[PDB]
């Protein structure tokens, strides 16, 4: 019953604008301190903004003049208007009711994702990580230069799951993502068994099956 | 005010007593909160006012401290307690957060198996060469991966990625990728990946010759 | 031709909590505002309207002296056109304020080991205070849609919080005694 449901996050270009919404049930937005807190990929938590029960607003310095927090009493909804977005603003954004010293941030939203990038949607290139010529053997697929996240990888249409490690994507200096998916198999199976990685990139509607062989 | 969490990560077993500390740079009396966060999930409030237990939070969590030194204690670690924990300053906008502490599953030392992969002929037609080095099923997480090209130590042209702890053997895997242009790739011969890890008596080097 | 009793305002043994701020009316006396300024013991002495050296050459019908204790970080809110927990919910100065604001560190008097919890402030309020408004109610703050019925709990918070003034606090969190002099003729220099 008590929940904060957020929406509005998405892909956007540097200098662009975006509006996040936080629809509340069980707490009264206009009666509370309401905060936005963000978390960049692989980083910690950072407070962004607050609006007081009495209407006063405050902002982190890196956000002043670009972000505007507001609320709608009729809809019991909190808003965050994000202008002049930069690549640094890429984060998961959380709304939360803030009790300060009397509690903490006790009610949190599920979070919404904001990606700020000048890169354009692009399906991946799948290259084989072919088994060495010279026990346990390793093979894999290099899923390179795609945007945006996410990419999902399976092996042999899901039949091969044991020993599979798919690594979290890294962001390259070009603005595109890249990841690898590896699997370890017995060296004896390289002659007999076929190994196909299946790469799925929904944002570009790309589906690739690559046979990896020695 | 700055908050310094120690340690960045710790490994523990079920039933252990776990202690995470937060050091404030000036003195904030009892204005401190502790949160728990699991991968992909929102933070969850555990303690506020340094020692007050949030309603519904299990009693094995407790906070202590006032002034500059604060402690979060889990008296008997349970399986669902493996996660990242954050301290937060209260009663101050621009509120300070701690850097976080990851509580990980302890196990015995396991050396990585090291594999190296040359770039595929297909990628070379694009004018870019990706050399990949794999460290599989190792513990603990700390590992050093040194790329060498014709025995020249490489810095600034490699990225690396680590999986979360495996759900069955509690080990890690790690990939390191060295990216070069095809022109730079063809100007050298020996590509080596050198791995340093606690489970290895001496560094392991896997290499290949271009061609 | 009697002296204005500033000594009993500035040198009071205890100060009020900011939410229940104290007001003393000053009338029918002569005031030396240049001994207050030239004491060199105040960390803040910012006058809005006229300089202190020049208002010693001035007369008003009444002078009000408001006093309380707040954090050092919150002294900036005791000024016209400010927002924050103190300016919004405890003590609000008008935009056209024409007096003086005086503050000094009182960590030696208002903090103690283990925390002095005498001093309170209002954390929750439905709306902002009007200038020179004093809200001293202890009604339970309804933060949700369910009424509170005068008992605390989820979404039902006691509106007043205690400062935890400890001597080891950072300076910005240490207690500061504040005196506000409002000028609106029985008071001269
Ligand atoms: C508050 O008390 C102080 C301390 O007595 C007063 O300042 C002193 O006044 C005496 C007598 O005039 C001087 O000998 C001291 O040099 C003053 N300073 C100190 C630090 O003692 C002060 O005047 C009183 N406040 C008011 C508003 O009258």
């Amino acid at each position: 019953e008590v929940q904060l449901v957020e929406s509005g996050g998405g892909l956007i270009q540097p200098g662009g604008s975006l509006r996040l919404s936080c629809a509340a049930s069980g707490i009264t937005v206009s009666s509370n301190y309401m905060s936005w807190v963000r978390q960049a990929p692989g980083k910690g938590l950072e407070w962004v903004s607050v609006i007081y029960s009495g209407g006063s607003t405050d902002y982190a310095d890196s956000v002043k003049g670009r972000f505007t927090i507001s609320r709608d009493k009729s809809k019991n909804t909190l808003y965050l208007q994000m202008n002049s977005l930069r690549a640094e603003d890429t984060a998961v954004y959380y709304c939360a009711r803030d009790l300060g010293e009397a509690g903490g941030m006790d009610v949190w939203g599920q979070g919404t994702t904001v990606t700020v990038s000048s890169a354009s949607t692009k399906g991946p290139s799948v290259f084989p990580l072919a088994p060495s010529s010279k026990g346990t053997a390793a093979l894999g697929c290099l899923v390179k230069d795609y945007f945006p996240e996410p990419v999902t990888v399976s092996w042999n249409s899901g039949a091969l799951t044991s020993g599979v490690h798919t690594f979290p994507a890294v962001l390259q200096s070009s603005g595109l993502y890249s990841l690898s998916s590896v699997v370890t198999v017995p060296s004896s199976s390289l002659g007999t068994q076929t190994y196909i990685c299946n790469v799925n990139h929904k944002p570009s509607n790309t589906k690739v099956d690559k046979k990896v062989e020695p | 005010i700055q908050l310094t969490q120690s340690p960045s990560s710790l490994s523990a077993s079920v039933g252990d007593r776990v202690t995470i500390t937060c050091r404030a740079s000036q003195g904030i009396s009892s204005y401190l909160a502790w949160y728990q966060q699991k991968p992909g999930k929102a933070p969850k409030l555990l303690i506020y006012a340094a020692s007050t237990l949030q309603s519904g939070v299990p009693s094995r969590f407790s906070g202590s401290g006032s002034g500059t030194d604060f402690t979060l204690t889990i008296s008997s670690l349970q399986p669902e307690d493996f996660a990242t924990y954050y301290c937060q300053q209260l009663n101050s906008y621009p509120p300070a957060f701690g850097g976080g502490t990851k509580v990980e599953i302890k196990r015995t030392v396991a050396a990585p198996s090291v594999f190296i992969f040359p770039p595929s002929d297909e990628q070379l037609k694009s004018g870019t060469a990706s050399v990949v080095c794999l460290l599989n099923n190792f513990y603990p997480r700390e590992a050093k991966v040194q790329w060498k090209v014709d025995n020249a130590l490489q810095s600034g042209n490699s990225q690396e990625s680590v999986t979360e702890q495996d759900s069955k053997d509690s080990t890690y895997s790690l990939s390191s990728t060295l990216t070069l242009s095809k022109a730079d790739y063809e100007k050298h011969k020996v590509y080596a990946c050198e791995v340093t890890h606690q489970g290895l008596s001496s560094p392991v080097t896997k290499s290949f010759n271009r061609g | 031709t009697n002296l204005c009793p500033f000594g009993e305002v500035f040198n009071a043994t205890r100060f009020a909590s900011v939410y229940a701020w104290n007001r003393k009316r000053i009338s029918n006396c002569v005031a030396d505002y240049s001994v207050l300024y030239n004491s060199a013991s105040f960390s803040t002495f910012k006058c809005y309207g006229v300089s202190p050296t020049k208002l010693n050459d001035l007369c008003f019908t009444n002078v009000y002296a408001d006093s309380f204790v707040i954090r050092g970080d919150e002294v900036r809110q005791i000024a016209p056109g400010q927002t924050g927990k103190i300016a919004d919910y405890n003590y609000k100065l008008p935009d056209d304020f024409t007096g003086c604001v005086i503050a000094w560190n009182s960590n030696n008097l208002d903090s103690k080991v283990g925390g002095n919890y005498n001093y309170l402030y209002r954390l929750f309020r439905k709306s902002n205070l009007k200038p020179f408004e004093r809200d001293i109610s202890t009604e339970i703050y309804q933060a949700g849609s369910t009424p509170c019925n005068g008992v605390e709990g989820f979404n039902c918070y006691f509106p007043l919080q205690s400062y935890g003034f400890q001597p080891t606090n950072g300076v910005g969190y240490q207690p500061y005694r504040v005196v506000v002099l409002s000028f609106e003729a029985t008071v001269c220099g």
